[PDB]
């Protein structure tokens, strides 16, 4: 019994040329791919990358491995992969990937009587996706994963998702501390280089940042300090010590928010939507302090004109700030 | 003040060795690129050779296999060995140093420049 | 000489690519696990390190021999010759065996075919941490392992009587938490390439609050109390009373900067941030109270007298009221 | 059955093929065409003076020992066939730690035409040294090079050439830029010669010209410092009766500049010379420190020589704003033009 | 020419040698002599409770299958020979992740005498767990161990013994101290037995005794705290009527301790108990509050019993300076000896 | 011709015994080392190590590799180095080193007709050198690099620098950002271990730290604040606003300087020379502030003596600070 199983397998490997793809010098071979995502994490804006762990699986047919008389799907030891032909699939936008090797190399081979081979790995990949932080933290990223053959052109190998849009699973269970997965998409196409045309598959996620944290952490403190600055307009100008302290405190508090918040992100050149708000708010607190100095400078000569400025500041400043928020919030959202 | 003073050169007759040397002062050019430019009378300023920090030697197409550049990083100086000089080589030879932005064969990429050294080939 | 003959006879015609009883019945594997220690529990990466002596035992008719020798005790050199199950850990971010000075592996073969296999592993398992109740949180970090390519019809795992053993708990590097206990289950997971039997071990951990009480809770509470001394001092001593207020706010900000540095960054607000933020409010409001009072002396001096008396009661009552809510809620939320 | 014919061809070439000898050993010079496809230009690190780049490094030469005849004129073989034959030992002179990716298989291709010509490309991630002159930081520009050549074969044995015109032999992918703060203006392709202690080797060079973008540092550092300095001069317009108020302006403004200077010091890479940013912070530090001195002088003369004390404030309301306006004109016109 | 004689000897020894059986299988116990030469005692990390160490791990056993007759009594063979003979599978029980150096060749040696005795050393970078107790911080004293033994062989098959007397079987090089904040007080060598589920195994132990150096804490923490407490007691000399002045001076001092106290604990590992450093700071807190408490009691007796308020203040000017001084002597003498 | 070289090479490697060093059981084999330093970088004080990249060549004669009939220096593929005998040279003080392997393993093998073999490698070794930071930053560090045979004693192998003092090249082209290589030295000697005596070659650099920016960035801000604190002594106490501003600004600024530097410098038990000056400056600026608070409390009581205190303090502080500065510099320079 088991001798017959051993005899059949040894026949297949004898006379097997690993250097030649199935149907070499003929019709192109077809490889179907399924991915079962296990975890996505370490989505870092500093390095513009994300870490992906998946059960990468490939599915092609080799007529040289067909056997008869054994009605079973043999699951050979993973070391037999070194003696067979496997596709040279590589990920274009990967930076550091490996195959886990505990307690052995995570890899399977499952021959089928018709010659079909099911080859699967377990890969942890640090893919790269550049991020556009212009609308940060209201942005919406789109990180992909380019799957492509390296040495074989479209005349030799053809890729396709196995199972249609159900090829990739496990997306729902993924939890990200800051992002939330909105939609994932599957793309099959060709890419043309100076050496020829190659098949390509593309798996892409669309990530939208959770704005709930920033609103209760940065946007709210900015508004309160700005509103806290207007209190001086209802204080008599004779109290220079009190009014100056209110203005200085608002400015210094605004500066600290700007400095502290700017130690968690890459050194992008453009003005993020968060930076516009902090700069926009910093002007109002600075102008309120600057307005008082003009009042304090002139009220000795003529209190009549200085006092009217305070009453007119109680309307211009609240009206100007609310208009700014209406422009800012509706410009992005 | 950084200065690039040159020496050597002179009058030679129909070939023969004639070494031209350039010495720097006021700044350490270990991390820069020290080159050599030839300016024929009234024609233009032409690139001859260069050598960066990694001792990589670049040469022009008209002096390849004839001239040899060799820096001396300890003394902060660069030389240029001339062999088989021709009458067309009679010109003023300049010493340059820079970072080679937008190429190292362009005179506009060398901020510092030498005074010059007249070299005349007899016929 | 005889042992060499026995070993050569066993590995004569042996095909390591085929599992035992490939076309007859599933292979039954009994496993053990001795835990050397549990490494640090990382809040940033949501992971922990575990060091174990993994053990496996099965049967193989191809490894039967008759001799006076009962058990063959071998080194790691024979591991790459006999069939070995492809056990992997489903929730491992990064694991690796130990190779100094040799492969830390064991292989013992009995005369009836039973095989014992043992190796030492260091695993960075993935554990989801809920830092809402920081630093008063609890976790149950799992460890799941299963066959990779063999479905439930080929390899079936099973615990033994003494499944998981733990040595000296105090010797572990884990000092921020405190070990509680362990549970082990057994279920079947259905995937796209068949059904695989999955074994799981859960470790229950509870954080130690002692460090943050001395470091942050006691000082921050002390600062707020000291800010209240300003009320009893006469309102006329502007150089004195102002100096007391400014020093308090300067000191509180320093702790708020120090405390926020040791907190693991998250996308929500922990209890520690809530407590420090509230304490920072009260000390600043104490400075605000005198600032308004000094201005109110000129405008409404009658209204100014009642302001100081109310401060001596309003501040201590509100803080004590808030503090009782904070402890009851965060120690009995769930 | 069809593959059996190709099996004989592959076994015929490797029969008697000694891969320890370069093609035409002791008979000629092996010429190696070269070209690079830059899939992505990685981030540039000022702290380490290095940068990252991913390339489709291609090489091509001639080996008469691999001539054959068969149904196909090109044998698109597997990457494991490369180790069976001779390949150039090309390395990178200024590479720090490069990676040849082998996921899920070694990323190499090998193609053998019927006349022995070979094409042998691979995917690499090279991290290369790039010396930087940060005197004009953050308004500085650099030219990071990338030098590669043979390691054991002198220029009398192996010579490297570009496949096409040198300008068109290095191509950058349009969407490959991964630079946050820099800006790749262009690249220059050149060739050279090196002379080590073992011989003379051919070196192929390529310089990528980068110019830093000043947008981030204006927002983070320049504007807050200017606002703080302008805030300092506000103290001059306050009436002399609000003496305690002016004390707050002097003390808080100086302390604010300490925070900005320290926070902006982290972005400064470790150097031993004063950068352009340091000059701006040093000058802005003097203006704030001058206001405190000026207020000290006026408060000293107050109630003793009140006429003289008021004279200082009249000038200070003009001198300080004027000088800071002139300094900005000198500072920006000097550096932005370079 | 003569190398052929040695080639025959080497080929004869490995002809029929089976590297899967320990020497003397079924006859006796294989004894593995051991000794360690420590070339560098690496840094100790309190946060990870580990340490690093570089060693020349020497082992020696007897194998009767390697006897030979030849002109040389010792064969100093290449380290490649060690992969074809039986060697002990020694591992470190508390080793986190050791490194075997491979530059420029495997750092191993193998010497075969004519009676079969073998010597087999290697160069390792061992990282070992070290449990610590920080009750007496920063005047503590740890004993980091180092345990090793066989993995696949029980105590009835392989036993470990020291090459020389146990005291002199572990040697530390004089320049082998890379410790920054510790002192190597000497090592203790002992051997024992560990019993597991599989069987009984021999374990060899080598404790390294370490004492922390207190130089960095006396300046950084104790002196600022000692001065603050001493500075706090000057309020007793001012007066009793200046209620706002004495209160402000008293309370501000408490804030000084709080800033010092927290700033002096970020170097500590995040233990969940109280160290000896905190006790001294805790006592200093009591003294600071005591000075404030005495003032508060004096205040309420000022209007009613000036004589009572007079005596207390004079007494506190001599009481606390003596009380604090006595405490320091008791505190310091206890911990220095302990 | 081409087949002739293949025959010659295969003739040598047939019967070659890798396990035996050249001249086994006889005179020791001399090995000469050339080092061509490529770069030195990351001289870390915290880790007490430096990173060194170099070309490492070794020369020796093997009579078994002598060939005749080919008047050329054969340069074989680097994979032939796995079949020849090479010395087991290692670096004693090495922590983490590797041989670059892109695109192939960077390694050179050259044969000569007389049997001389050149064997080059490109190595990036992270050696270790302890530093005495007592005089930091006015200190010199003597960082070394050890070279030694592991398994062969002086009876088997002998080392010697090839070219005398010219064996090591490329030291001058090194441009360390913070240090300056004053001199390098070459040493050849023997080391006696418990297992025998082994040859050793030692290459050592003497680094002198650049103080060009330490003086400007650190000492001048400390001195200027210290001098600025003295101005409060000449200001009459009726103008107490200036004295409060000078007193508060100086101590807080000095405090920030002392704290910031510690968080940005290596941590060690001893008191560095930089810490003594910051401690000294902090004490002096603290006494000046405390001096004012002493006079302010008392000037209402005894204005005669209180005003007289500042008269003497105009001498004590400048005299003591100059004397302190004189002792410090003449003790640390
Ligand atoms: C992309 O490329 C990368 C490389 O850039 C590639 O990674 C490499 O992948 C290959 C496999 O494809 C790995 O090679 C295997 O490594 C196995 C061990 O791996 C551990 O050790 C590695 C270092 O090896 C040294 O130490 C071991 C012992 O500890 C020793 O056996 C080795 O020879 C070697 O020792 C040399 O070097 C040391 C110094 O380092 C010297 O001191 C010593 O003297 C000697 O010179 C280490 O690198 C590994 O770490 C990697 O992986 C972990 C995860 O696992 C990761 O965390 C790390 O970061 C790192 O990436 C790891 O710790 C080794 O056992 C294998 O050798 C087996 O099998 C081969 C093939 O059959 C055989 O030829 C060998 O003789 C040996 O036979 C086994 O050995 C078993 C050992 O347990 C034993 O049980 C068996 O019984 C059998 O023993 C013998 O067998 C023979 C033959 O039958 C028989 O005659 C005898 O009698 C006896 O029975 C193999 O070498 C390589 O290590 C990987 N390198 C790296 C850096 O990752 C990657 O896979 C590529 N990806 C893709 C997709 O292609
Ligand atoms: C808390 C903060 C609060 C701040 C409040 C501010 C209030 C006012 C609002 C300001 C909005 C600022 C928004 C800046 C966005 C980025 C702009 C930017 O990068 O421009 C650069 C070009 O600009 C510059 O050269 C200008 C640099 C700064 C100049 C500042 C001058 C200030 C002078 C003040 C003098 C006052 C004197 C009198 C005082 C009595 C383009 O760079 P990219 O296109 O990226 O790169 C490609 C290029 O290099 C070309 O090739
Ligand atoms: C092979 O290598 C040897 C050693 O480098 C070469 O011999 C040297 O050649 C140079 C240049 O002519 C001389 O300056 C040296 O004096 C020679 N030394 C010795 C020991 O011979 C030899 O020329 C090389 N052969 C070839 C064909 O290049
Ligand atoms: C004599 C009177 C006028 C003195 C009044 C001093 C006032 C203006 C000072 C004293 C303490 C100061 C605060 C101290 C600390 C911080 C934290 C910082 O991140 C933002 C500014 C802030 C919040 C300061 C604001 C200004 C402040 C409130």
């Amino acid at each position: 019994n088991m001798s017959f199983v051993k005899e059949t397998v040894d026949k297949l490997l004898k006379g097997y040329d690993i250097r030649l793809r199935p149907d070499f010098g003929g019709p192109p071979v077809c490889v179907g791919m399924n991915i079962d995502i296990a975890s996505i994490d370490m989505v870092s804006e500093v390095n513009m990358d994300y870490t992906l762990t998946m059960y990468f699986q490939q599915y092609w047919r080799d007529k040289r491995l067909a056997y008869s008389g054994i009605p079973l799907n043999l699951t050979l030891d993973n070391r037999v992969a070194d003696q067979l032909w496997v596709p040279d699939t590589y990920f274009l936008n990967d930076k550091k990937s490996f195959v886990h090797g505990v307690t052995v190399k995570n890899r399977m081979i499952r021959l089928h009587p018709d010659g079909t081979v099911l080859y699967g790995l377990r890969i942890t990949t640090t893919a790269a996706c550049m991020m556009d932080l212009r609308r940060y933290p209201l942005d919406e990223q789109n990180c992909t994963l380019e799957i492509e053959s390296y040495g074989y052109t479209t005349d030799d190998i053809e890729f396709y998702w196995r199972g249609g849009d159900k090829a990739v699973t496990g997306v729902e269970r993924i939890e990200l501390p800051q992002f939330s997965i909105v939609e994932h998409r599957l793309v099959s196409r060709n890419v043309v280089f100076a050496t020829g045309a190659y098949p390509r598959l593309s798996l892409s996620f669309r990530l939208k940042r959770n704005i709930g944290y920033f609103i209760l952490q940065t946007y709210m403190p900015s508004i309160l300090i700005t509103i806290l600055s207007w209190v001086s307009f209802w204080i008599n100008y004779d109290a220079s010590a009190a009014r100056v302290a209110l203005g200085i405190t608002t400015v210094l508090t605004m500066t600290t928010i700007n400095t502290h918040l700017r130690e968690t992100l890459p050194k992008i050149p453009y003005v993020k939507a968060i930076d516009m708000y902090l700069m926009g708010c910093f002007v109002f607190v600075f102008l309120a302090l600057l307005e008082y100095a003009f009042v304090n400078y002139i009220f000795f000569s003529q209190p009549a004109r200085a006092a009217a400025i305070d009453r007119w500041s109680r309307i211009v400043f609240p009206f100007t700030f609310s208009l700014f928020n209406l422009v800012y919030w509706l410009y992005y959202v | 003040q950084v200065q690039l003073q040159e020496s050597g050169g002179g009058l030679v007759q129909a070939g023969g060795s004639l070494r031209v040397s350039c010495a720097a002062s006021g700044r350490t050019f270990t991390t820069y690129i020290m080159a050599w430019f030839r300016q024929a009378p009234g024609k233009e300023r032409e690139f001859l050779a260069a050598m960066d920090q990694g001792r990589i030697q670049y040469y022009g197409d008209s002096v390849r296999g004839r001239f040899t550049i060799s820096r001396d990083y300890a003394k902060n100086s660069v030389d240029l060995q001339l062999d088989g000089l021709r009458p067309e080589d009679t010109a003023v030879y300049y010493c340059a140093a820079g970072a080679g932005f937008w190429g190292l064969r362009t005179a506009s990429s060398y901020h510092y420049w030498g005074q010059g050294t007249q070299v005349t080939v007899s016929s | 000489g005889d042992v060499t003959v026995i070993l050569n006879n066993l590995l004569e015609g042996y095909d390591n690519k085929l599992r035992p009883d490939i076309g007859v019945k599933p292979t039954l594997i009994h496993t053990d696990m001795y835990v050397n220690s549990i490494g640090p529990v990382n809040a940033i990466n949501m992971e922990y390190t575990i060091d174990i002596f993994f053990a496996q035992t099965w049967y193989d008719r191809r490894l039967k021999f008759n001799s006076t020798i009962k058990v063959l005790r071998l080194n790691s050199n024979m591991v790459g010759k006999i069939w070995i199950p492809d056990t992997f850990f489903r929730n491992s971010k990064k694991a690796d065996a130990h190779w100094i000075t040799t492969p830390n592996r064991m292989l013992r073969i009995w005369n009836d075919g039973r095989v014992l296999y043992t190796l030492r592993l260091t695993i960075d398992a993935e554990c989801q941490l809920q830092l809402h109740n920081f630093p008063m949180d609890e976790h149950s970090c799992p460890l799941e392992f299963s066959s990779y390519g063999y479905p439930r019809e080929e390899i079936v795992y099973q615990w033994k009587r003494s499944s998981v053993e733990v040595g000296d708990t105090r010797s572990w590097r884990l000092y921020q938490f405190s070990f509680v206990g362990l549970r082990n289950t057994t279920e079947v997971v259905k995937t796209t390439s068949g059904d695989y039997v999955v074994m799981s071990v859960y470790f229950d951990l509870s954080r130690r609050m002692g460090y943050f009480t001395i470091q942050t809770y006691i000082p921050c509470t002390l600062i707020v109390v000291l800010s209240w001394v300003s009320f009893w001092i006469n309102k006329d001593a502007v150089p004195a009373r102002t100096s007391l207020g400014i020093t308090t706010v300067l000191t509180m900000t320093t702790l708020s900067t120090i405390a926020r540095k040791s907190l693991p960054k998250v996308s929500y607000v922990t209890a520690m941030d809530l407590f420090v933020s509230v304490c920072f409010i009260f000390v600043f409001s104490a400075l605000v109270e005198y600032g308004t009072l000094h201005y109110f002396v000129s405008s409404q001096p009658a209204r100014a007298a009642k302001m100081d008396s109310y401060a001596r009661i309003f501040f201590p009552t509100a803080f004590c009221l808030f503090n009782l809510v904070y402890w009851v809620s965060y120690l009995y939320l769930g | 059955d069809n593959t059996t014919v190709f099996t004989r061809i592959l076994d015929r070439l490797l029969d008697g093929y000694d891969n320890r000898l370069r093609p035409g050993l002791g008979e000629r010079v092996t010429e190696v065409k070269t070209d690079i496809f830059v899939t992505s230009f990685g981030p540039v690190s000022d702290h380490d003076m290095e940068y990252t780049i991913d390339v489709f490094f291609r090489q091509s030469w001639k080996d008469e020992r691999l001539k054959f005849k068969g149904p196909m004129t090109v044998l698109r073989l597997n990457n494991l066939m490369a180790s069976k034959i001779w390949t150039p030992d090309t390395f990178f002179h200024n590479g720090k730690k490069s990676v040849a990716h082998n996921m899920t298989m070694p990323n190499k291709l090998l193609r053998i035409t019927e006349d022995g010509t070979l094409l042998y490309t691979m995917r690499l991630t090279v991290r290369a040294e790039c010396p930087m002159h940060l005197e004009d930081f953050p308004m500085d520009a650099h030219a990071c090079p990338l030098k590669f050549g043979s390691y054991a074969y002198t220029r009398a044995e192996v010579v490297y050439e570009w496949t096409r015109e040198p300008a068109r032999s290095v191509v950058v992918a349009e969407d490959g830029s991964r630079l946050n703060q820099y800006d790749l203006l262009g690249q220059t392709v050149d060739s050279g010669i090196v002379q080590s202690s073992t011989g003379e080797y051919v070196v192929m060079t390529t310089h990528f010209h980068l110019k830093r973008k000043i947008g981030y540092f204006v927002i983070q550092t320049y504007l807050p410092c200017i606002m703080t300095v302008i805030l300092s001069q506000v103290s001059f317009w306050l009436n002399r009766e609000s003496v305690p108020a002016r004390t707050v302006f002097g003390v808080t403004t100086v302390l604010t500049m300490t925070t900005l200077s320290i926070s902006a010091r982290n972005s400064l890479p470790k150097v031993a010379y004063a950068t352009a940013m340091d000059w701006f912070i040093a000058v802005c530090y003097a203006f704030v420190f001058s206001a405190l001195i000026e207020f000290a002088t006026v408060n000293y003369f107050t109630k003793s020589q009140p006429a003289r004390a008021a004279k200082i404030d009249r000038l200070s309301r003009i001198a300080f704003p004027l000088l800071f306006g002139i300094f900005n004109l000198v500072y920006w016109a000097t550096y932005l033009n370079r």
